[PDB]
């Protein structure tokens, strides 16, 4: 069931849409130079993101998981939103002044949509720049470089790099009085439940959508991979913007190849 | 539709 590659046709749908949902994934961050540690060429040491972003990995080797997230936090300091992020933010602003809604549902944890100025933003998997205490549950913003002294200079990505093996007491710890708990990234890991309040907001946006754009996602991680297919199955137009086809491509009305930073400025003008 | 994050097989 081959989707259309006609931008002119897509633009006629775009012109009429009053409730656009944009779902974004790791490819949009990759176009800003962010290492995603997914796909055929994405590895930190000898692992991919889905090997380390798990409760079991964190239970068995919290130092290694923290090294991985520390590396990613520090690299992000030098990364900026790309033309795709900017086109999405500019579109939201322009349509909002016309009484038309754009909402971004991002799988990404990098805060690049936020940095680009997107306002209607659902970060469905949390953030690299938030911590949660495993003892008291408090969630906090954390941009500190480095997040703790023991991690300074650690997290190097080359294969064969030795574990830092930081004692748990010297990994990031809660600073609330009397707690002292071990912090973790406030990131939804593989095997964990997404936040119910966020899923309810997603459900409402999808149910009312009249055009859905699926941008830079491989459509292999659930639940997010089912969002756009659910809309399409009700007849709602979906346009996939991706450098490759995915398992979901043939469910959608349009497929546009190339970097999202090249195609979205045209599509959303 | 599951609220559990899963790298689909
Ligand atoms: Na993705
Ligand atoms: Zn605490």
């Amino acid at each position: 069931a081959r989707p259309s590659s006609s931008m002119a046709d897509f633009r006629k749908f775009f012109a009429k849409a009053k409730h656009i949902v944009i779902i974004s994934g790791a490819g949009v961050s990759a176009e800003s130079g962010v290492p995603t540690f997914r796909g055929a060429g994405g590895y930190w040491r000898k692992w991919q993101a889905q090997d380390l972003a798990t409760p079991l990995a964190f239970a068995h080797n919290p130092s290694r998981v923290w090294e991985f997230y520390h590396y990613r936090r520090e690299v992000m300091g030098s990364k900026e939103p790309n033309a795709g992020h900017r086109a999405i933010a500019e579109c939201e602003t322009r349509l909002g002044k016309q009484g038309r809604r754009v909402v971004v549902i991002t799988q990404n944890i990098d805060e690049l949509h936020r940095k680009a100025g997107t306002k209607n933003l659902l970060e469905i998997h949390g953030s690299l720049f938030k911590t949660r205490c495993t003892s008291c549950g408090v969630v906090a913003e954390n941009y500190k470089s480095p997040i703790c002294p023991a991690l300074s200079g650690k997290g190097a990505p080359e294969p064969g790099t030795q574990d830092a093996s930081i004692p748990v007491e010297k990994l990031p710890r809660c600073e609330e009085a009397g707690c002292g708990g071990l912090l973790r990234p406030h990131v939804v890991w593989f095997g964990e439940n997404l936040d119910p309040a966020i899923l309810e907001e997603v459900d409402r946006e999808l149910a009312h959508c009249d055009l859905c754009l699926v941008v830079g996602t491989s459509s292999v991680v659930y639940p997010a991979a089912m969002f756009a297919p659910q809309v399409a199955a009700r007849g709602v137009p979906v346009a996939e913007f991706n450098t490759e086809t995915t398992p979901a491509t043939n469910r959608f009305r349009f497929h546009f190849q190339g970097p999202c930073g090249t195609t979205l400025p045209e599509a959303l003008a | 539709x599951s609220a559990i994050k899963s790298y689909g097989s």
